């Protein structure tokens, strides 16, 4: 979607390996704020939106 | 209230005690006060900070 | 240290940086001191096959 309505989709009940998304060098930028990119497979979460 | 003396002064360390026990809950402008949650979210070089 | 990289993993030539030359092929430690220098060579190491 366009940036004026950027699409929201909820991520619940899931088992996510992000660390096909660390490894992965087509992001030209992947950047944490709150949280360390590579623990992230080690942290549980509720409330994910993409 | 007879013995208030002895009582205040129980208070008072009871009450110092329980304000410092109190104070482990503020995280200082730190994203947490639980040590534990910072040492597992954040990479040294900002969990440092 | 001398190395050739791309022009987007000159960012990960660093203290503290998370990628992917940082963490594979070249690592600076948190505590570092010194100077890192970067300058094109796309006359010297490219080839036009």
């Amino acid at each position: 979607a366009s940036v004026y309505a950027w699409n929201r989709k909820r991520i619940s009940n899931c088992v996510a390996d992000y660390s096909v998304l660390y490894n992965s060098a087509s992001f030209s930028t992947f950047k944490c704020y709150g949280v360390s990119p590579t623990k992230l497979n080690d942290l549980c979460f509720t409330n994910v939106y993409a | 209230s007879a013995l208030g003396k002895l009582q205040d002064v129980v208070n008072q360390n009871a009450q110092a005690l329980n304000t410092l026990v109190k104070q482990l809950s503020s995280n200082f402008g730190a994203i947490s006060s639980v040590l534990n949650d910072i040492l597992s979210r954040l990479d040294p070089p900002e969990a440092e900070v | 240290d001398s190395f050739v990289i791309r022009g987007d993993e000159v960012r990960q030539i660093a203290p503290g940086q998370t990628g992917k030359i940082a963490d594979y092929n070249y690592k600076l430690p948190d505590d570092f001191t010194g100077c890192v220098i970067a300058w094109n060579s796309n006359n010297l190491d490219s080839k036009v096959g």
